[PDB]
RNA sequence: CGCGACCUCAGAUCAGACGUGGCGACCCGCUGAAUUUAAGCAUAUUAGUCAGCGGAGGAAAAGAAACUAACCAGGAUUCCCUCAGUAACGGCGAGUGAACAGGGAAGAGCCCAGCGCCGAAUCCCCGCCCCGCGGCGGGGCGCGGGAAAUGUGGCGUACGGAAG
């Protein structure tokens, strides 16, 4: 019965709620738990980015957001080939790919070539026969300088 | 007497049946002395018997299996005795061979198309 | 009854051999708990299940 | 050639029997049951020693799966001695007792001073 | 009469030991257990009964496979080899 | 092609043809038992598209289901509620009648697995559907790399589960606006992180 | 009438293998109440909840859009913060109640069938020997058997693809 003013509310706790409390003592061990499978992550992947590939400028969708850029999926294919970059060796060398993206826009189709232009001349390739060189690979020197990227490569502002 | 399995594993066939036997006469002279009632150390014997026993049946059962997957080690099939007993999930499972079998189109993708080992510029 | 099956008949022949007190030398043991046996069943007091 | 009987009864095929490529386990399983396992000791009771010197018997306490047949062999084998017949029954303890009456060729009285008894 | 003198005609039993699980419920007419269902390839067992579960689980017998599964578990379930002797 | 050609051919059901040859079978297979081995596909080209290859180890069955909804089992129709739970004529089974055919089979032969079924005919108490069983220990399955998925015991019974295609039809899943309530991994899994309170270590 | 192929079925203690049962905290498919609440009660609510049934696994399931959207567009699934006690449902009463966008954890992509080409180019099993394997595997060896044109293997799958 309720007394004088007062808010009128509807508590959601009529049915048996007490069975699924999901209780946040698992947090503190949860951040150690991810924090040791990422670290252990970028000491195997060991000259690689620890964020791992370039996301491509995306524009946020419905109409709140849509002034703002993310870190999208991946590149549109019609972004890797005006690069020149090939579908299946982009994965392989650290670029993101999805066949989905499609591009309405040529201002927002020429911003991830250009991206990609800064990525492949910041690209230190090591031989994947290390005592002789072959020829795409980078200078013996790009790969003694070498070191990982902490934080998302080619980090994205507004 | 001491009896111990490390001369019993370096001797013939047919003498641990004659050392068995001569222990199971030995036994069963100390199961009437324990019924009758009579000498106190023909009791704490009785212990030392029965666990030599189960010495002399051991290096019998040993060397009777070590000869068996001496000779059926080089066949196709053996005996379920004489395969592995590990856990039968764990029998179900593909075999180490069965697990390196890629597809032939597997052993192009992964052919042309290498996971390199690359780095960026910061 | 007299009339027995020899499942039953080993059945009561463990209960015969489980109605025996304790020996006098188990509580001069150093770990010494037991006093007496507590688990004695007498054909009186309680009827054995069946 | 005609179908003699209204019923078509299913035709007597063929079978073969079982050639095995390997024993399903590797060795038979040994005689657990020996002559020796099968008599645990002999009873050295005043009624057990009266029908030792009564009546040309022995007194043992047997494995309880034993027959009358393996007992006459177990009595045989053991005490190199004959046996006239064997009379089993279960104790209330749930052991086997085994009144093997020796046949009058070998004596009784004089057979319990081999086994060691009295 | 419905009480005392009735007790005195209980001569005749209906539950004799089950065999599966050794409990004086296999029902004689019916010859299928009260408390296992022996018949039945499947264990009889139910969740309004969680103090009736735990009576009969993996925690009340010997365990005497499942104890040496777990103390082989701790060594990969390793076979055949020996320690290197003296 | 030979297989398109079929293909179109069972797309003319209502056709003299296949009403002619739908109905002489649904015969056949009336006269059959329940639930038994067929020594091929009814349909090469049917069973082509759900997996089958025509190699040794893959298993067809033909079994049987009786026609119509799920009527309530209760004793003389009393339902012991509110006015809601008498409804025990009217009512319909949540599974499709090929997925009760497919865990039919399934259950029957535990040492196969089922990869999918397909319908072969249907008359007013019987629906009939082949379905398609596969081997996970014999070597041309277990040795092929692109069917040696299905001998993990990840896949013990799919079709109890409902992971054949007819299983997952009824789970009511998929992407977009019609599949909110199966949003995460099932209808249960919605149902269950919805009706959680997340009460944090903090507030 | 006979011998032969084949189709569709039997039978075997035939040669090998495999399923069953348990545990069941978590997980998937069904089935499914009434206490209770509405100050009565029947729809609702409790609640797709307890109980019943089947099925797993080390996680399961989901999963690479027959998606979201309406923007200057995003781009598998899963989970967390939020949207939000919001849109909406409801004797519009009691009560119920999502999603997108966004911010993060992780991040991985893919394979057939169909359509077509390559002398079925494919595959299982037995016998023989050889290093050799307590995950029966690699090589040779036989006008040895079988599977298979009622379609096996390669190329190839919506991002297009093949051939010259």
């Amino acid at each position: 019965a309720p007394s004088r003013n007062g808010m009128i509310l509807k508590p959601h706790f009529h049915k048996d709620w007490q069975r699924r409390v999901a209780t946040w003592f698992n947090q503190p061990a949860r951040k150690i738990r991810r924090r040791k499978a990422r670290q252990a992550r970028a000491r195997r992947i060991a000259p690689r980015p620890a964020a791992g590939p370039i996301r491509p400028i995306v524009r946020c969708p419905t109409v709140r957001y849509h002034t703002k850029v993310r870190a999208g999926r991946g590149f549109s294919l019609e972004e890797l080939r005006v690069a020149g970059i090939h579908k299946k060796v982009a994965r392989t060398i650290g670029i993101s790919v999805d066949p989905r993206r499609r591009n309405k826009s040529t201002e927002s189709l020429q911003a991830n070539v250009q991206r990609l232009k800064e990525y492949r001349s910041k690209l230190v390739l090591f031989p994947r026969k290390p005592s002789a060189p072959k020829k795409g690979d980078s200078s013996a020197e790009e790969l003694k300088l070498a070191t990982q990227l902490t934080g998302p490569v080619m980090p994205i502002r507004n | 007497a001491k009896i111990k399995a490390r001369d019993l594993r370096g001797k013939k066939k047919e003498e641990l049946l004659k050392q068995l036997d001569d222990l199971k006469v030995e036994l069963s002279q100390l199961r009437v002395a324990k019924v009758t009632g009579g000498a106190a150390s023909k009791l704490s014997k009785i212990r030392v018997v029965r666990k030599s026993i189960a010495r002399v049946l051991t290096v019998i059962n040993q060397t009777q299996k070590e000869n068996l997957r001496k000779f059926y080690k080089g066949k196709k099939y053996k005996p379920l005795d004489l395969r592995p007993k590990k856990t039968r999930a764990m029998r179900r499972r593909l075999n180490k061979h069965e697990e390196s079998l890629k597809t032939k189109k597997q052993q192009r993708k992964e052919r042309l198309y290498p996971l390199r080992k690359y780095a960026v510029k910061a | 009854s007299s009339h027995k099956t020899f499942r039953i008949k080993r059945f009561l022949a463990k209960k015969q051999k489980q109605n025996r007190p304790i020996p006098q030398w188990i509580w001069m043991k150093t770990g010494n708990k037991i006093r007496y046996n507590s688990k004695r069943r007498h054909w009186r007091r309680t009827k054995l299940g069946l | 050639k005609i179908r003699t009987s209204p019923t078509f009864r299913r035709p007597k095929t063929l079978r073969l029997r079982r050639q095995p490529k390997y024993p399903r386990k590797s060795a038979p399983r040994r005689n657990k049951l020996d002559h020796y396992a099968i008599i645990k000791f002999p009873l050295t009771t005043e009624s057990a020693m009266k029908k030792i010197e009564d009546n040309n018997t022995l007194v043992f306490i047997v494995d309880v799966k034993a027959n009358k047949h393996q007992i006459k062999q177990a009595v045989k084998k053991l005490y190199d001695i004959d046996v006239a017949k064997v009379n089993t029954l279960i104790r209330p303890d749930g052991e086997k007792k085994a009144y093997v009456r020796l046949a009058p060729d070998y004596d009784a009285l004089d057979v319990a001073n081999k086994i060691g008894i009295i | 009469t419905k009480g005392t003198s009735s007790f005195g005609k209980r001569r005749n039993k209906t539950h004799t030991l089950c065999r599966r699980c050794g409990s004086k419920a296999y029902h004689l007419q019916k010859s299928t257990c009260g408390k296992c269902g022996y018949p039945a390839k499947r264990k009889r067992k139910y969740n309004w009964s969680a103090k009736a579960k735990r009576r009969n689980t993996t925690g009340t017998g010997r365990m005497r496979h499942l104890k040496i599964v777990y103390r082989r578990f701790r060594h990969g379930f390793r076979e055949g080899t020996t320690p290197k002797p003296k | 092609g030979a297989y398109k050609y079929i293909q179109e051919l069972w797309r003319k059901k209502q056709s003299d043809v296949m009403r002619f040859l739908l109905r002489v079978r649904c015969w056949q297979y009336r006269q059959l038992s329940a639930l038994h081995r067929a020594p091929r596909p009814t349909r090469p080209d049917k069973a082509r598209r759900l997996g089958y290859k025509a190699k040794q180890g893959y298993v067809i069955y033909r079994i049987r289901v009786r026609r119509g909804g799920r009527k309530r089992p209760v004793p003389k129709g009393a339902t012991y509620g509110k006015p809601v739970h008498h409804g025990v004529n009217q009512l319909k089974f949540a599974r499709s009648l090929q997925s009760v055919a497919e865990e039919r089979a399934g259950r029957h032969c535990g040492a196969l697995r089922v990869l999918n079924s397909y319908w072969v005919g249907e008359d007013s108490t019987y629906k009939f559907f082949e379905v398609i069983l596969i081997d996970p220990f014999h070597k041309a399955i277990r040795r092929n790399p692109d069917t040696q998925w299905i001998t993990k015991p990840v896949h013990k019974h799919r079709e109890m589960r409902g992971l054949t295609s007819a299983g997952r039809k009824s789970r009511g899943l998929g992407k977009g606006h019609k599949f909110h309530h199966t949003i995460g991994g099932s209808r249960r899994a919605a149902w269950r992180r919805r009706n959680t309170l997340q009460l944090h270590r903090y507030r």
